[PDB]
Order: structure tokens, then sequence, then C-alpha cells
């Protein structure tokens, strides 16, 4: 169906680099349009540090789909005062060796959020390796870049924040605020931790690696009983609790005696609205979660992946065949279980690691969603799922699935770990999709195609009437009378087209002109392609 | 802007213990404080801890661990544990914001 | 549709001495060794298999034990399971052999304190454990109980940041490497003794590990290697391996743990849960009470079905007790030199290109099988 | 160690103006914001005003008691940091106190403060 499968666009980055990690639209609109790509593993100019990571800026609408790496970070790791006073000499208090730089990469407007989720740091006091996060965030088009790291902290060990990977998960709500997970806090209970890009920037004090922003959200430390649980594993944001400002998603896929569960907290507080729980145990329900009205009653709907599930098969075998559960909201609130659940075909294949909304991408009226399965299809490369919207919720079966075009190889292509969509590229008027393939250093884009709806019928003569959203004026059909066979052009504007003189059967030209885009129209589902007397 | 609120005094017996409070506005409830001794006779401020939203604190390098914080709500409290002579002062909140700094009105602790 | 028992060599009688103790191939359970069926359309087809749980078929135990601190009592008591075990199992079988592994942690950044001090010694400078290592064999399957005192009494306890340890691929590399942990075909147990609960795939994440394991031998000079590079395996693809390599698992775990194990038991099939002292002082007693409800249990597995072929079962086991669907794979109370029935069912809604294919019907836990030939009418 | 010493007190006529100085030693000056506190004759404390460093711009603040009465100003050459008080009321009576702000934002050094006496 609508995306443009045959001839995608293809980015690459430098091999072992991880390219495609983390993908995202940036300055979505009528100018400026751009992909970013997140590099964990990539080299950088930067003095003394290797594999620091990289994010990469690839501009959209040059035809060789070029990419440059952005500088967010262009010093070394800083210096123990102490040391450099000191006649033992110099040591870092930092490690920015093989921090992970671009393993997430956010866009909001102009701004950007990348973190590099396994950075760490000698603490100033004593000597110690805390994995503690940290985020670069950059507003107005690079004209300020700013170090957000909220876990770092006097409360420096496992026991308090010294473990916790800010960053390795994170969101820009509507309005631009950062939300980060941090799955490793207070002896692995995880975290949620949200601050304001005014406050971040109000904050700013680069003498000081221990600092304060004055007004951040965070969830509290709990009872050494929730240890373990990896909150903040995933995060997602939709509008839940029925106020103006939306509330954060977040999946804790270790938590509940290892059943896991996904927590709704809310905006403006932090406090716990909802929580959902998984249907058996060590399944990784809460590694992906995502937000969007599918059905188009109003309200976002909630969607999660246990990628990790086990059925067994009607023979009786056992197989790791993911599933996703999707849980509509009402206006009384989200029912506490599933309303559908998907489940994966391919075992060891992961379907569920990967979720996004569409927006919608037919056209449709109702929001469509993808799903990954980064090591599904018949050699293990990865595929991802195009489920369709509609008003019972999602399809239960896939309208599109998308493969890689190239050749298996020694090592796998994780096709589908990243997927972002549901923005527009080309600016047709229909949204697009980036699929990241980090075991080959690839990412991938996929653009929606433009549809037209057609009618027509035998009257013995035989008439043809066809239009559709953001098409063209002249519309290219050819037609088969069952012989006769003919090749038409029909206004988009019109209200019929007719011809005087069984079986009508009519297709889109297959060589009619390529748009102004690139691409060439799909025909609507339905809309009676053969007619019969 | 924010407003920070004291009670004039405190009083406990020697060896007893105390708490102060300091309340934040409530468009500000989530805001961390420092607290200050500031009593001894005509001598500076002396930096005794800062205070979090969540409870969690961290102590000044040369105070005596009896000094301990707590938070609830738009609450925070100064706890000390069995009063020494020593522990007779004013004690004074604060709290940084987005143009400037605010001190609340200091609260004298007295033995009794 | 008809049918023809090709080779029915009888189940073993009731061993009459000493005299000529049999081997585990000549040892017989399964009644029907092979069998041909013409299936016709969609019309059912039913055979019978008989099982009888031999005398004194042999046994090969595995201890894989977690060496994290809080084990360092729980490995003073264990260095004497090199001869007592060896005496309380000389009741169970003539033929034992014992084998010892241990256990900590992937060694990298967030599963332990990577300064240079926490590389040398783990644990507070009055502790002085050894530094950390994913698995270790130490002693392969042996019938010298000797030589487990001796090598088990020199291990040194580790240490451990995160509370969960990295046991599950030192399960999986003591199923899949054979030869080097040295297994015969016989009853293979494999019991995991630890106090804390377990990692699992998608934990490497944290740690940058992102490739799934491969479930393949990784052992160089007895340590395993690329710890680093693999992730944790799932409990499908233990699930997977242990009963591919024929593997029965003890959770030998302390009380507090207790409501995983219990739950992991559920997921991995033909495996049991004891409660470990603190100091692992009950281990012998654990390691027979848990064989008796591993040995006295069978499961029918299958191999795959071709396309629009089904099987059922139905179970008929002692005090007149029964089942069917699923529960029908099951039979239970099975004790020393008695014997099952199972009644079994072949369906077929095609006609598929090959005149033929074949398929095998096992005990889990035996390498004994029952070959179904299919012919399609 | 770490100290900071404030000069310039003295007995004023209202109206007039005044300049304060403090001098810092044993820490990076040149690293740290720097801050005045007031304190009225039997009063609590008031903050005065503050200027950030190098990488901020020198940005500067103050109370809406001070505002354009009052300027700020350092000399990280000299370790050094001063105000210039213009227009005194008999309300700016006070011992001025010069500290620092640390990154949790609390104040870790004082000096010990010029006594200002505006008084007819
Ligand atoms: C979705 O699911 C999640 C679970 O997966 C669920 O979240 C859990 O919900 C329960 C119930 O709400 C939580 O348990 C409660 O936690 C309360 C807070 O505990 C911490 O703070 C306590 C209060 O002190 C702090 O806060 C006060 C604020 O007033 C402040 O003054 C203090 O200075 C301080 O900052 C504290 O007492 C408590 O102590 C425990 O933890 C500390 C370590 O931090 C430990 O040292 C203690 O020994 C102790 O174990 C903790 O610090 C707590 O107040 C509350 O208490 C109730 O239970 C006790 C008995 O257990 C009663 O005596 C008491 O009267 C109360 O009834 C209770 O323990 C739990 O923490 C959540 N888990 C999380 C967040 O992971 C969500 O609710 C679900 N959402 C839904 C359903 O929609
Ligand atoms: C927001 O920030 C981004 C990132 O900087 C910025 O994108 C960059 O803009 C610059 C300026 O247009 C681009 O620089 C161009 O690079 C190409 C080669 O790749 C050159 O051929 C271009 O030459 C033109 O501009 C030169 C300026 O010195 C002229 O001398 C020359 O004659 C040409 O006029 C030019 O140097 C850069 O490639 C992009 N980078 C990417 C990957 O987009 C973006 O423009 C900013 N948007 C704003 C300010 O709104
Ligand atoms: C970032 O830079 C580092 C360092 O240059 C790159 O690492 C280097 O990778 C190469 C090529 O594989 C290594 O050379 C090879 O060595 C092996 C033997 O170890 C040999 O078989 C080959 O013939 C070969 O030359 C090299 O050792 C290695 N160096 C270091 C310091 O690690 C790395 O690939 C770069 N990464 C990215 C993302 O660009
Ligand atoms: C998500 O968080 C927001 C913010 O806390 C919640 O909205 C809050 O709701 C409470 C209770 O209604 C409001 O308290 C108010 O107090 C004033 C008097 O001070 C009263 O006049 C109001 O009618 C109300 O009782 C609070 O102001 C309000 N805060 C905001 C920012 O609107 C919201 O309820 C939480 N999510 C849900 C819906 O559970
Ligand atoms: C391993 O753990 C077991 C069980 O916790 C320990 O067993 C205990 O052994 C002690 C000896 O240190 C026994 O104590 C003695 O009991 C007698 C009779 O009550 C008393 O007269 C002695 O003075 C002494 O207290 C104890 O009864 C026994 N049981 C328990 C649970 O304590 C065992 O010692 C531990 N160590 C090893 C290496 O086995
Ligand atoms: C569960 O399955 C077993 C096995 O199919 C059933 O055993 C059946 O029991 C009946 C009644 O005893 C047998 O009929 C009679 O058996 C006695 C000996 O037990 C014999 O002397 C009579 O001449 C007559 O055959 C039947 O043969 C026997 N079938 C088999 C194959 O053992 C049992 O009844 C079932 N019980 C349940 C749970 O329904
Ligand atoms: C954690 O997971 C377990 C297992 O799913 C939950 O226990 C279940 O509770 C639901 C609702 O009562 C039952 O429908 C299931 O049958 C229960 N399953 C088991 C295994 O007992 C438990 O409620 C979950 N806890 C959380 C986080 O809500
Ligand atoms: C109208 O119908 C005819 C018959 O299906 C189509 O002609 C065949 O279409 C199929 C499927 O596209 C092709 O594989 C054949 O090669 C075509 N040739 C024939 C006649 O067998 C024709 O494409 C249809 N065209 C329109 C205008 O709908
Ligand atoms: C910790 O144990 C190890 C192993 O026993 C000790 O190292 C041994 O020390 C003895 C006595 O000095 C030597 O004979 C061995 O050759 C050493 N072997 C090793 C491991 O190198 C180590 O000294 C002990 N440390 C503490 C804290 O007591
Ligand atoms: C245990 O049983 C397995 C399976 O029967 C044996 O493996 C087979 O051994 C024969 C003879 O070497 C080979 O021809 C087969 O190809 C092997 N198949 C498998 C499963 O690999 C194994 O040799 C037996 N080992 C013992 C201890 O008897
Ligand atoms: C086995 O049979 C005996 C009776 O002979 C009975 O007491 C025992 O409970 C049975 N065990 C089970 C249920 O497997
Ligand atoms: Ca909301
Ligand atoms: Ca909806
Ligand atoms: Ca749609
Ligand atoms: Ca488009
Ligand atoms: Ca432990
Ligand atoms: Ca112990
Ligand atoms: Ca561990």
């Amino acid at each position: 169906f609508n995306l443009d499968a045959e001839a995608p666009a293809v980015l690459s980055g430098p091999p072992g680099s991880f390219f495609g990690f983390s993908v995202e639209f940036y300055r979505p609109g009528t100018d400026g349009v751009s992909v970013l790509v997140g590099a964990p593993k990539a080299n950088t100019s930067q003095p003394g540090v290797l594999q620091g990571g990289a994010v990469y800026l690839c501009p959209w609408g040059a035809s060789p789909t070029q990419c440059t790496p952005i500088e967010f970070d262009s010093k070394g790791s800083r210096l123990l005062e102490s040391s450099l006073s000191s006649s033992e000499g110099e040591e870092p208090v930092e490690y920015k060796s093989l921090q992970w730089f671009g393993a997430t990469v956010r866009a909001h407007g102009s701004s950007i959020l990348a973190c590099a989720p396994l950075y760490s740091w000698r603490t100033e006091k004593e000597p110690l390796s805390d994995p503690v996060g940290t985020c670069y965030l950059s507003t107005d088009n690079f004209t300020r870049i700013l170090e957000y790291a909220p876990c770092r902290s006097d409360f420096s060990w496992a026991a308090g924040q010294g473990y916790c990977q800010g960053g390795f998960s994170a969101e820009f709500t509507k309005t631009g605020r950062v939300v980060l997970g941090g799955p490793g806090s207070y002896f692995w209970q995880g975290q949620i931790l949200s601050a304001t890009q005014e406050q971040i920037a109000e904050s700013y004090y680069p003498e000081y690696l221990i600092n304060l922003v004055q007004g951040q959200l965070q969830t509290r430390q709990a009872s050494s009983i929730y240890d373990d649980s990896y909150l903040g594993y995933s995060v997602a944001v939709g509008e839940f609790s029925g106020d103006d400002t939306e509330d954060f998603v977040a999946g804790v896929p270790k938590g509940n005696l290892t059943y896991g569960y996904v927590t709704i907290l809310n905006g403006s507080d932090i406090r716990s609205l909802y929580n959902f729980s998984g249907e058996q145990m060590a399944s990784y329900f809460g590694y992906a979660v995502a937000a969007t009205d599918v059905n188009g009653d109003g309200l976002d709907d909630l969607l999660v992946g246990a990628p990790l599930l086990m059925d067994r098969t009607p023979d009786g075998r056992p197989q790791e065949v993911g599933r996703v559960y999707v849980y509509l909201q009402h206006p009384a609130g989200i029912e506490p279980t599933p309303t559908l659940t998907l489940t994966g075909h391919d075992e060891f294949g992961r379907f569920g690691s990967s979720l996004t909304p569409l927006g919608d991408l037919d056209q449709d009226g109702y929001n469509d969603v993808a799903i990954g399965a980064p090591f599904g299809g018949e050699t293990q490369q990865g595929v991802v799922f195009v489920f369709p919207g509609g008003p019972g919720g999602l399809g239960s079966k896939p309208s599109q699935v998308l493969q890689p075009l190239w050749a298996a190889s020694h090592t796998p292509d994780f096709f589908g770990s990243a997927l972002r969509g549901g923005r527009d590229l080309d600016g047709n008027g229909y949204p697009d999709l980036i699929v990241g393939s980090f075991g080959v250093d690839k990412a991938v884009v996929y653009r929606g195609r433009p549809i037209v709806s057609a009618s027509a019928s035998l009257t013995i003569s035989f008439c043809l009437n066809a239009s559709g959203k953001h098409v063209a004026d002249s519309i290219g059909f050819t037609v088969e009378l069952q012989t006769l066979t003919q090749t038409l052009l029909i206004q988009n504007g019109a209200r019929e087209d007719c011809r005087e003189m069984i079986a009508l059967n009519f297709s889109l030209d297959p060589q009619a002109p390529v748009d102004s885009h690139g691409l060439r129209p799909a025909l609507h589902y339905q809309s009676k392609s053969r007619i019969e007397d | 802007l924010d407003v920070l609120t004291q009670s004039p005094s405190a009083s406990a017996s020697l060896g007893n213990s105390v708490k102060l409070t300091c309340t934040l506005s409530s468009q500000h409830s989530t805001y961390t404080i420092g607290w200050y001794q500031a009593g001894h006779p005509d001598k500076a401020p002396k930096y005794v801890m800062y205070l979090n939203s969540d409870g969690s604190h961290n102590k000044g390098d040369g105070l005596p661990d009896r000094f301990s914080g707590s938070s609830s709500g738009a609450h925070r409290y100064l706890s000390i544990s069995n009063i020494q002579p020593e522990d007779e002062a004013d004690y004074f909140c604060g709290s940084s914001y987005s143009s400037g700094y605010v001190f609340g009105s200091g609260t004298k602790v007295e033995l009794k | 549709g008809s049918k023809d028992i090709k080779k029915n060599k009888n189940v073993t009688n009731r061993s009459k001495g000493t005299a000529e103790k049999l081997k585990p191939e000549d040892i017989t359970q399964i009644q029907p060794q092979q069998l041909v069926l013409r299936l016709r359309s969609g019309e059912p087809q039913t055979f019978t298999l008989k099982f009888k749980r031999a005398e004194d078929y042999p046994i090969d135990l595995y201890y894989l034990m977690d060496l994290s601190y809080s084990m360092k009592d729980d490995l003073e008591n264990v260095k004497s399971l090199g001869t007592d075990l060896m005496n309380e199992m000389r009741r169970i079988t003539s033929d034992f052999r014992i084998g010892f592994g241990s256990f900590v942690e992937k060694t990298v950044m967030p599963y332990i304190s990577t300064t240079p001090a926490k590389l040398r010694n783990p644990c507070t400078s009055e502790q002085n454990c050894t530094s950390p290592f994913s698995y270790k064999n130490v002693l392969s399957l042996t019938n010298k109980g000797e030589v487990f005192n001796e090598l088990v009494g020199k291990q040194r306890i580790s240490g451990n940041l995160d509370s969960p340890e990295g046991g599950f691929d030192a399960i999986m590399q003591v199923a899949v490497c054979g030869s080097l942990i040295g297994w015969r075909n016989v009853t293979r147990l494999l019991v995991f003794s630890t106090d804390a609960g377990f990692h699992f795939a998608g934990d490497g994440k944290l740690g940058g590990i992102v490739l799934p394991n491969d479930g393949q031998c990784h052992l160089e000079n007895n340590m395993y290697t690329m710890s680093h590079y693999y992730d944790y395996p799932s409990i499908a693809h233990l699930v997977q391996k242990l009963s591919e390599n024929n593997i029965q698992t003890i959770f030998a775990v302390t009380e507090e743990f207790q409501p995983v194990y219990k739950e992991l038991k559920n997921l991995i099939p033909k495996s049991a849960v004891g409660t470990l002292s603190a100091n692992s002082s009950n281990v012998i007693q654990l390691i027979i009470d848990a064989y008796n409800s591993l040995s006295s249990e069978v499961i029918l597995e299958n191999g795959k079905l071709s396309e629009g072929v089904t099987i059922s079962y139905k179970s008929y086991c002692k005090n007149g007790v029964n089942g069917t669907g699923e529960n029908g794979r099951k039979c239970s109370n099975i004790s020393i030199g008695d014997e099952v029935q199972f009644e079994i069912s072949i369906t077929s809604n095609k006609c598929p290109k090959k005149d033929s294919d074949s398929f095998k019907i096992r005990p889990l836990g035996f390498t004994e099988e029952v070959e179904v030939i299919l012919q399609y009418i | 160690e770490v100290h900071l010493v404030e000069s310039g007190g003295d007995l004023v006529q209202p109206g007039s103006s005044l300049k304060l100085s403090c001098a810092a030693s044993g820490f990076t000056f040149s690293n740290r914001w720097l801050y005045w506190v007031k304190q009225a004759p039997g009063k609590g404390l008031e903050w005065v005003g503050g200027l950030k460093t190098k990488p901020n711009l020198y940005a500067t603040e103050y109370a809406d008691s001070v505002k354009g009465r009052f300027t700020i100003s350092r000399d990280d050459s000299k370790n050094s940091l001063y105000l210039q008080m213009n227009t005194l009321r008999v309300d700016d009576t006070a011992l001025y106190y010069c500290t620092s702000l640390t990154g949790m934002r609390y104040f870790d050094y004082w000096g010990q403060g010029t006594m200002v006496t505006v008084s007819s």
C-alpha cells in the first residue's frame, strides 16, 4: 500500500559506528527539513576520546542525501582540579571514551536533545566510576548548546543516583519540555526526570559539574523491595489525565517480580495516574511504549511492546514471538486490560522492540502505527509492519510489510530496531517514515504516495470519475473492456467523464508521468476496479 | 515571586530535639532550599545544609550530624536532635529562583 | 488407513542381579522404537506406546554455583559434596559422576564497579575477593569424588555490583558445551545454586550489548570468553537449549527468591526448585528430593509436524488417574520399575507433494524415541 | 584558607554615594558567581545583588529595593568584587557581606561584612 517501498532513500554512515541506532526528523516544514541520525560508536574530533559517539545531520531534497556530523561537544574529558594543582600529575574527572553519544536523538522545533547513556565520571571527592547520564541540548538551531546531566549529583554511588544512565530514553512534550528516563537510580529502581528548556538554560553554570535545575520534576526513591525494576527503560508522552499538559508514559520491564509494568505519570506533578502489567514473567513488557489516537475518538490510545514474549504452536512447541498490547482510552478512563493484542510469527524475531505512530499515513481518517521486528523475515535481517487505524482500533493484520532490499551478511542488520514516523519530509501532504538498521550502519526513508479514489460504470457506453487528496490536476488511468483497451486523463475536480462503445476493468496507468515530488499515485482500497454485467 | 515563611522562635530543653519549619510559595512548592545558622554574636552566617523537595539533604563540611532535614509538599524542616548550648542561634531559610535569591525572616532557637 | 510396527523391541525386565549390569544403550524404557502410519484425508490414526522406568539408569550431575561474596559460607559447606553426595547417591544408582563450575556476572561497566581498586578486589578491603568472572568450568564430570573436594576446596569467592547475577549465560554454556563439560547419554542433572535473581535478555542494553546470545560454546582455558559481546539469553532460548540437550535443572535457591524461581520452573519444562539453607548445609537432601520429583514424571515431546498434520495425546497412569489434551503429554507417580501407557492420534487435512515424512515422539530428559513415519493415501 | 574580605564601610549622609570592595583568596575567583547580602542592624538577611563569571557574559542581578541605585562590578585580575552605591537612603544602613554561590545554589563562603552608616 502507501509507503514507496520499491526505491526508498538510503543513508549510510561510517562502518562499525552503529549509524542508525536512533533516528529523527528535524525542522519538518516548507524549508530546512532534514533527518538526524545517531551513531553511538562513531569516532569524533575530540582530544583523547575513543568511540565517543556522534549525531549526523542529513539534509532532505539533496539527491545524493549526504550526511555531516554535528559538534554538540568539541572538548576532551575534563581534569580534576586537585590533580592539575599537584606534583602527582593530572587525572580525568570524566570518561567520555565509549560514552555512546547519539544513542538517543530527539528534536522539537529548532531544538535537539542528544544523549550519552554510557557516560561516567570520577566523583570529585573519591575514586568512583559512576555511569550517570549526560545529554547536550541545542537551542535556536545550534545558537547555543547546553550540557544537561540531571543525575550527576552529590548522591554519588549505585545506592544514590551514581548509576542512573539518564537519557537512556528521552522525549519532548508538545510544549518542548525535556523528559528523560534513567533505569539505574537507587539500586536500579530507575527514575523519570523532566525540565523545561527555559529551566535548563537558567541553570547554566559551566564551572560546576554538580548543578541545580531549580523547579525540575523527578520521581522519588522507594523501599528496597522495588530495586532492580528499571523504571524509565523507555518513555513516551500523551494526554491521559484530561488536562492541557501531556502525561509521561514510562516502561518498567523488570518491575513486578519480573512480570514488568507500564506507568502513566501525570504532567504538572509527576504522580502516578494508571498502571498496566505484563502477561508473562521475563517477557520484556515496556521495552517500547507509544501513545497515539488509533481509533479517531479524539483520545490518545496506549501501545506497549513485549519483544521476548513466548507462546506455543498448534503442534505444541514453544517459541519466542513478541507481542504488542493496545489499550484504547475511553472518556471514562483507560481499561486495565488490552482491547487488542498483536503477536509476531518469527521465532526470536522480537516483534514489538520498536513502535511508532505514523500519523494518518493513507489519509483514511485514522492514525496508523508501524511496529518493528529487528530479527524477523526469512533470513533474519529484520522487518517493519504497518497496522492501519480504524473505528475499532488498529487492524489485526498489517496493510504493508517493509524489508531490506540489500542481501544478508556475517552479522545481523537490526533493520527496524529504530523507527520515526508521522512527519512529512518531501512536503507532499502524506506522512513519511525513517527506519534505522545499525548492524549495517544504514538508515532508510520511506515516503507516503498520493492516494486516488475512483469509480466507474457500464451503461450499455461507460463512464469514469476519480479524485484524490493532494493529487495533481489530471490523473492518468488505463481501461480494458472484455476486447478494447484505452488510456485516459481524468480531471481531479470533474463530476464525470464518459465514452460511447461484458466486464469493465481499470487501473492507474503504470507508465503515466511521475509527479513533482518523484512519486506516482496509489489507488485506494475498495474503489471497485472491475464491474461485470 | 518566591515567598519563604518562617516562625520567629522555637525552643527546647538542653538534650531534647527541635524542628524548624520554612514554607515555600504554592507556585514554588518543589524548589530546593539552603539552611544557614547565623545567630552567633555579630558573626557572618554559616551554611548548615541544602534540602530537596523529596526530602534528600546534604550537610556542610563541619556540621555535627545532630542536624538533619525533611520535606512535606511546600514545607521544609531542619531538625536538631539533642540541643547543645552551641545550637542557640538564628536559622535562615533561603531559595534561589530565576532572577535572584530570597531569605526567610529567620527563627531563633532557644534553650529553656 | 493402515499401520505397521517395524522394530517393537521390548522394554527391560526388572534386573535379576549384579552378574551382568546393562549399558545405558541396552536398557529399553519406551516400547515401539519405529512404526509406519498410512494416513487418509481427514481420517484420524491412533497408536499406543508403553513406558517403563528402568531400575538403575546412570546419572551425571553438574553443580553450578554463584561465587558472589554472600555465598562464602555456602562454599565452605559445599567443599564436601564430592564424597557425601557420592555416598548418598550410591543407593540411587551404580554409576554416578559429579562436576563443578562457578559464575558471577558480565565483566562490563554497569554490572561491576570498574575502578582499578574494585577490579583487583570487588569487595570491602577486609574481604579478600578475587576479581569478577562470567563462568568457569572448574571440573568436567568425574567419578573421582575426592578431586571434587580438592578443586572445590581451593576456589576463592568474588564480588559484584548489582543484585541479580549473570547465571543465565553460565546455564547456556553448560547446556551447549557438551564434550567439554563431559556429559554422557544418561540422566543429566544441573544444580543451579544462588541467593539472587537472574539477569535475562535486554539487560545487556544498559552495558551497550545488543547482539542476542547465539547459544554456542565459547570456552577457552575453561573460562567463558565473550560475555562482554553477547547479551544474556531469554527464558525462551534456555527452554530450547536445555530441552534439546536433555538437561534437567534443580534451582537450589534461598528462601527470599522462591517466588521468582517457582515461576521460572513453570516456564522451563522438567525443572525443580528447592529451598536452600543460608549456608547450603541441606544440599544433599535438597538434590535427592528434587531428583525424585524430576525422575517420577514423564512428558512427551514431538518433532515439528509437516503442513496440515495434527497430533493429540491420552495418558493412562498409576492408581487409575488419566489425562487428555496437552495434559495428555504428562504422566506422574512413576515408581522404579513401574509402567505407563500413552495413546496418540495423528490426523491430516491435505495431500503433501511428497508421499512421506517422519518425526520422533520422545520423553523429555531421555534420548529414547519412537519414530513415526507418515505415508499420505 | 578560602577567605573573603570586605572594605570601604563608612558613615555618610543620605543622598551621598559610596564604594564597597571585596577581595577573595585561596580559590579561583574567576570560576565562582559572587554576591552581596546586607543585614540591617537588628533584622534578617536581605540579598542585594550579584555578578556571574565570563562564560555567563558577566551578567548581573539586583533586588527591587536596589535596582537603578546600586551597581556591581568585578576584576578577575585583582581577585576583587565591587559595589557602587548611589543616592543612599537611611534604609541602606547594614553590614554588607560578600559571598559565593555553589552549583547547588548555597552560599559556601562569607566574609565579615563592612558596616555602612547612612545618617544625617
Ligand atoms: C503503580 O504501581 C506502583 C508500584 O509498582 C505504585 O507505587 C507504589 O505505591 C506505594 C503506595 O503509594 C508506595 O508506597 C508508599 O510510599 C510512600 C513514600 O515512601 C517513601 O517516603 C515515605 C515518606 O517519607 C518521605 O516522604 C515524606 C512525605 O510526607 C517526607 O515527609 C519524608 O521526609 C520523606 O521524604 C517514607 O516513609 C518511605 O519509607 C520507606 O522507604 C524508605 C526509603 O526511601 C525506607 O528507608 C523506609 O524504611 C521505608 O521502607 C519512603 O521513603 C510511603 O509514605 C507509604 O507509606 C505507607 O505504607 C506504610 C507501610 O508500608 C504505612 O506505615 C504508611 O502509613 C503508609 O500507608 C508507602 O510506603 C511505593 O513507594 C510506590 N512505589 C514506587 C513509586 O515505585 C503506584 O501507586 C501505582 N499507581 C497506581 C496504582 O495508579
Ligand atoms: C541551521 O544550522 C544548520 C547547521 O549549520 C545550517 O545548515 C548548514 O547551513 C550552512 C550555510 O548554508 C551550509 O553551508 C553550506 O555548505 C555547502 C557545502 O555542503 C556549501 O556549498 C555552501 O556554500 C554556500 O554558502 C557559503 C557560505 O560560506 C558561500 O561561501 C557559498 O558561496 C555558497 O553560497 C554552504 O557553505 C551547511 O551545509 C548546512 N548544513 C546542513 C547539513 O544542513 C542551517 O542553514 C541553519 N539554518 C538556519 C540558520 O535557519
Ligand atoms: C575508531 O578508531 C579506532 C582506532 O583507530 C578504530 O579501531 C581500529 O580498528 C582497526 C581495523 O579493524 C584495527 O586494525 C586491525 O587490527 C587487527 C588486529 O587487532 C588486524 O587483524 C587488522 O589487520 C587491522 O589493522 C585497530 O587495531 C583498531 N585500533 C584501535 C585503537 O582500537 C575503530 O574502528 C574506529 N571506529 C570507528 C567507528 O570509526
Ligand atoms: C495532574 O497534575 C495537575 C497539577 O497538579 C492536576 O491539576 C491540579 O488539580 C488540583 C485539584 O483540582 C488543583 O488544586 C486546585 O486548588 C485550587 C485552590 O488553590 C482550586 O481552586 C482548584 O479548583 C483546585 O482544587 C490544582 O490547582 C491543579 N493544578 C493544575 C496545574 O491545574 C491534575 O489533577 C493532575 N492529573 C489528574 C487529572 O489527575
Ligand atoms: C549452617 O547453618 C546451620 C543451620 O542454621 C547451622 O546449624 C546449627 O549449628 C549450631 C552449631 O554452631 C548449633 O548450635 C548448637 O546447638 C546446641 C543445641 O541447641 C547447643 O547446645 C550448642 O551450644 C550450639 O548452640 C545449632 O543447633 C544448629 N542449628 C541452627 C539452625 O542453629 C550450622 O552451624 C551452620 N554452619 C555449618 C558449617 O553447618
Ligand atoms: C484410565 O485409563 C486406563 C487405561 O485405558 C483405563 O483402564 C481401563 O480400566 C478398565 C476397568 O478396569 C479396564 O476394563 C477392564 O479391566 C480389567 C483390569 O483392570 C480387566 O480384567 C477387564 O477384563 C476389563 O478389561 C480397561 O481394560 C482398562 N484399559 C486399559 C487400557 O488399561 C481406566 O479405566 C481409565 N480411567 C479413567 C480415568 O477413566
Ligand atoms: C504482576 O504480574 C502478575 C502476573 O501477571 C500479576 O498477577 C496477576 O494479577 C492479575 C489481576 O489480578 C490476574 O489476572 C493474573 O492472573 C495474575 N497472574 C499471576 C501470575 O498471578 C500481578 O497483579 C502484577 N502486579 C502488578 C504490577 O499489577
Ligand atoms: C484489465 O484486466 C486485464 C485482465 O486481467 C488486465 O490484463 C492483464 O492483467 C494482469 C494483471 O495485471 C497481467 O498479469 C496480464 O499480463 C495482463 N494481460 C492480460 C490481458 O492477461 C489489465 O491489466 C487490466 N487493465 C486495467 C486497465 O485495469
Ligand atoms: C587473598 O587470597 C589470595 C589467595 O590465597 C592470597 O594470595 C595468596 O597469598 C598466599 C600467602 O601470601 C600465597 O602463598 C599465594 O601464592 C597467593 N596466591 C595468589 C592469589 O596470588 C592473597 O594474599 C589474599 N589476600 C588477603 C586480603 O589476604
Ligand atoms: C547420544 O545420543 C546421540 C543421538 O543419538 C548421539 O549422537 C549421534 O551419534 C551418532 C554416532 O556417532 C551419529 O551418527 C549421529 O549423527 C549423532 N547425532 C547427533 C544427535 O548428533 C551421541 O553419539 C550419543 N552419545 C552417547 C554418549 O552415547
Ligand atoms: C501416588 O500414589 C500414591 C498411592 O499409591 C498416593 O498416595 C500419592 O499421592 C500419589 N502421588 C502422586 C499424586 O503423584
Ligand atoms: Ca495531562
Ligand atoms: Ca483513541
Ligand atoms: Ca490511516
Ligand atoms: Ca511525504
Ligand atoms: Ca548476592
Ligand atoms: Ca550464605
Ligand atoms: Ca549482578
